[PDB]
């Protein structure tokens, strides 16, 4: 079987720059390399067939080239909407095989997160559990630090975080941190605080509430 | 408009069976080759099976890793292609896409995928709690609200807002596997703070393996 090596796996470029994705085949594949775009939560969409023929409706900034074993997908001026994974595929010989994909990140100016906190719902509390959620919305770059304090005691091992993939409309990330406690431990404390640090904040941001207010 | 629509994914025990279906429209189905291509974090995109036209004996071809276990078939009167999977393994977990290949070249049309999970664990439907907006989730003219979708198995759940009429500002977070073995996620939307208490916000949570379909009205606190 033919191996398609896509390296590097991550590309990070600024808007308006040209970017090139590399696909190298372990054997001659002629010109039978096809390129696909897969956006977050989406299906692969065919972009270029046979190395350099762009499909109808693909924006003109996309183009491909190459023959033999070495192939390139170019985006001559990249925009945030181009954020996705890009896969190559060979149909020179059976079975057809795909590359591992290269992810495209499009850089932007630093954006501090908006920070929001949510107390547990009355419904969940009636079930014996308290989840407290802290939302860090629409920030860049990806790195952010979230710390839970309960009556100023730093918390550990009772929270989980989830980060979205980079947004193709505005190049930002978002993050949720969920602190989960038993209703009993929730009711033994008063102040529930979320503390956020990020490149875009001049000092840590704290969002908090007093239980039962 | 070509459309491909998969269904039938879900949870199955190791060694078990499951049949996926796909219905096609927008091209002459009986002339074209229908494929299943699966995707997983470990293996990436992986061709699974192809069935070609009745005119050339409906010839079926399988990836070596599913040969003998999977059977692909088609019904041209229904514009349907099927994948019967047996002796399923943990490593068969993934998203299964229905796809057309143009006579041995490009996969030029893809469905939206259907998710298969091969696991000994049981199906559990989610509980849905509001993430209620308040001053604590207001930042200038932006307020945030959402839904906490907790303690379900397997993946996936879909969340929409106001039956899909609300898409701007929505973030549905990747699920996290809790220590319990159950998944959990939040879906949030940011809205103008002036619209709190004057506009209705309902998250529509769907978890097909447990036939949960829940609409949750999220009200200010
Ligand atoms: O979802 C956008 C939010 O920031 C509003 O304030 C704009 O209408």
């Amino acid at each position: 079987d033919i191996l398609l090596t896509q390296s590097p796996a991550i590309l990070s470029v600024s808007p308006g720059e040209r970017v090139s994705f590399s696909c190298r085949a372990s054997q001659f594949v002629g010109s039978s390399i096809h390129w696909y775009q897969q956006r977050t939560n989406g299906s692969p969409r065919l972009l270029i067939k046979y190395a350099s023929e762009s499909m109808s409706g693909i924006p003109s900034r996309f183009s491909g080239s190459g023959s033999g074993t070495d192939f390139t997908l170019s985006i001559n001026t990249v925009e945030s909407e181009d954020i996705a994974d890009y896969y190559c595929q060979q149909s020179h010989s059976w079975p057809f095989t795909f590359g591992s994909g290269t992810n495209l990140e499009v850089k932007r100016t630093v954006a501090a997160p908006s920070v929001f906190i949510f107390p547990p719902s009355d419904e969940q509390l009636k079930s014996g559990t308290a989840s407290v959620v802290c939302l860090l919305n629409n920030f860049y770059p990806r790195e952010a630090k979230v710390q839970w304090k309960v009556d100023n005691a730093l918390q550990s091992g009772n929270s989980q975080e989830s980060v979205t993939e980079q947004d193709s409309k505005d190049s930002t990330y978002s993050l949720s941190s969920t602190l989960t406690l038993s209703k009993a431990d929730y009711e033994k404390h008063k102040v529930y605080a979320c503390e956020v640090t990020h490149q875009g904040l001049s000092s840590p941001v704290t969002k908090s509430f007093n239980r039962g207010e | 408009e070509v459309k491909l629509e998969e269904s039938g994914g879900g949870l199955v025990q190791p060694g078990g069976s499951m049949k996926l279906s796909c219905v096609a429209s927008g091209f002459i189905f009986s002339n074209h080759w229908m494929n299943w291509v699966r995707q997983s974090p470990e293996k990436g995109l992986e061709w699974v099976a192809e069935i070609r036209s009745k005119s050339i004996n409906s010839a079926t071809h399988y990836a070596e890793s599913v040969k003998g276990r999977f059977t692909i078939s088609r019904d041209d009167s229904k514009s349907a292609v099927y994948l019967q999977m047996t002796d399923l393994r943990t490593e068969d977990t993934g998203v299964y896409y229905c796809s057309r290949n143009y006579y041995g070249s490009t996969y030029d049309y893809w469905g939206q995928g259907t998710t298969l999970t091969v696991s000994s664990a049981s199906t559990k439907g989610p509980s849905v709690f509001p993430l209620a907006p308040s001053s604590k989730s207001t930042s200038g003219g932006t307020a945030a609200l959402g839904c906490l979708v907790k303690d379900y198995f397997p993946e996936p759940v879909t969340v929409s807002w106001n039956s899909g009429a609300l898409t701007s500002g929505v973030h549905t977070f990747p699920a996290v596997l809790q220590s319990s073995g159950l998944y959990s996620l939040s879906s949030v939307v940011t809205v103008p703070s002036s619209s709190l208490g004057t506009q209705t916000y309902i998250c529509n949570v769907n978890h097909k393996p447990s036939n949960t379909k829940v609409d949750k009205k999220v009200e200010p606190k």
